[PDB]
């Protein structure tokens, strides 16, 4: 099975 | 309180343009993914035989990690980040016996920004004979922790010495070891 | 010529096997924090002002609320899940051994050396004992010594005045052995 990844936030421009 | 602690932790830094996507579990490295080849780097070796991991995706959010870089630098009126210089430590991974194989540890600890050249020193000369290192490893404070490794046959007849540049100190510094 | 550096942590803690996870989710530039998100708290707050733009907009993105409001269980305790077999059960024993460190006469004073390596999990216990007495002061430590190899070890001082016909032991508690570890020194 799959070690995940937690996704990044693009932060406000 | 806590058992355990699995930390993700990734950055991007300019203008070296260089990054870092790793997973921490207490302390110790389960992997990290090589920005140069894209792919997943087990930090033991048996690792890779139990687990999985997509390396396109840790690409992916280093990515947003670039992206975010530029809005906060800009958003912070392109304030610099202040250096802190590291500490520096010297150790054996076993007891030493003259003459029995064994390892230099230079620890290197406490220090920002991720960015460092290491050198191992056999008596003032420059050895790269077996030497690997670590990637960058978080810190409950958020300065960083670096291993390099140095496999050598311990004697009475030679010193070793790891050397640290970084940007926080004026001059590169040195630490010793001998028997 | 000036670094800017982007930072960013996921973090899970685990609290009694996997019964209670808290998950965050943290933002920095330059060693500052400025915006995270705690599952203990549902979700983003700013850190610092510096944070501000991004908490009152990530906030206002509802499906990415609730995308963060399940990593405690998709995240957090899956990865517990398909790592654990080879992380939090992890077990490695510690190799012990004792000695004086200066070669001294007996009656003098003397740091009496056990050295404790290789271990897996850090978590371990290093007693003194004197003629199976234990000793409570002179014990000078270390610390836990991380390898960065998923091995630890510590330096355990006794300071002693030796004599002859006494015994040193360095007992070792850890969770990969079943009975304590003890190494002997003769006076
Ligand atoms: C690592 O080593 C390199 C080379 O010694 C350093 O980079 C050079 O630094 C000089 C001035 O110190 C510049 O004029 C060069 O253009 C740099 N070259 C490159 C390829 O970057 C670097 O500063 C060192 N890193 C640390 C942390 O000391
Ligand atoms: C730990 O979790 C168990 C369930 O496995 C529960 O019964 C127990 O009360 C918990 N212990 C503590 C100290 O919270």
């Amino acid at each position: 099975g799959g070690i995940g990844s937690d996704n990044k936030v693009t932060r406000r421009g | 309180k806590e058992e355990h602690v699995i930390i993700q932790a990734e950055f991007y830094l300019n203008p070296d343009q260089s990054g870092e996507f790793m997973f921490d579990f207490d302390g110790d490295e389960i992997f990290h993914v090589d920005m140069a080849k894209k792919e997943t780097v087990w930090r033991l070796e048996e690792f890779g035989r139990f687990a999985s991991f997509e390396a396109q995706g840790a690409l992916a959010n280093i990515a947003v990690d670039k992206a975010n870089l530029e809005i906060m630098t800009k958003r912070s009126n392109y304030t610099p980040i202040t250096n802190v210089p590291p500490e520096v430590t010297v150790l054996t991974n076993s007891p030493v016996e003259l003459r029995e194989p064994n390892v230099l540890i230079c620890f290197i600890d406490k220090f920002t920004p991720p960015v460092v050249n290491v050198t191992w020193l056999r008596n003032g000369k420059p050895v790269t004979t077996g030497v690997s290192e670590t990637v960058f490893l978080p810190r409950e404070d958020h300065l960083f922790r670096k291993f390099h490794y140095l496999p050598f046959l311990p004697s009475t007849e030679d010193v070793y010495d790891c050397r640290v540049e970084h940007w926080g100190l004026d001059e590169p510094l040195l630490k010793h070891w001998e028997f | 010529r000036p670094r800017f550096l982007e930072y960013s942590t996921s973090e899970c803690h685990f609290f009694n096997g996997t019964e209670r996870v808290r998950y965050l989710d943290r933002y920095f530039h330059n060693q500052e924090e400025n915006v995270r998100f705690d599952s203990d708290v549902g979700e983003f707050r700013a850190v610092t002002e510096l944070g501000r733009p991004d908490a009152e907009y990530w906030n206002s993105q509802k499906d990415l609320l609730e995308q963060k409001r399940g990593r405690v269980d998709n995240y957090c305790r899956h990865n517990y899940g398909v790592v654990e077999s080879f992380t939090v059960q992890r077990r490695v024993h510690p190799k012990v051994t004792v000695y004086p460190s200066k070669t001294q006469p007996l009656q003098h004073h003397n740091l009496l050396v056990c050295s404790v390596s290789g271990f897996y999990p850090g978590s371990i216990e290093v007693r003194w004992f004197r003629n199976g007495q234990e000793e409570k002061t002179g014990v000078v430590s270390t610390g836990l010594i991380h390898n960065g190899d998923w091995t630890f070890q510590t330096l355990v001082m006794l300071e002693t005045v030796p004599r002859s016909g006494e015994v040193y032991t360095c007992q070792v508690e850890h969770p990969s052995v079943t009975s304590p570890l003890t190494v002997e020194w003769r006076a």
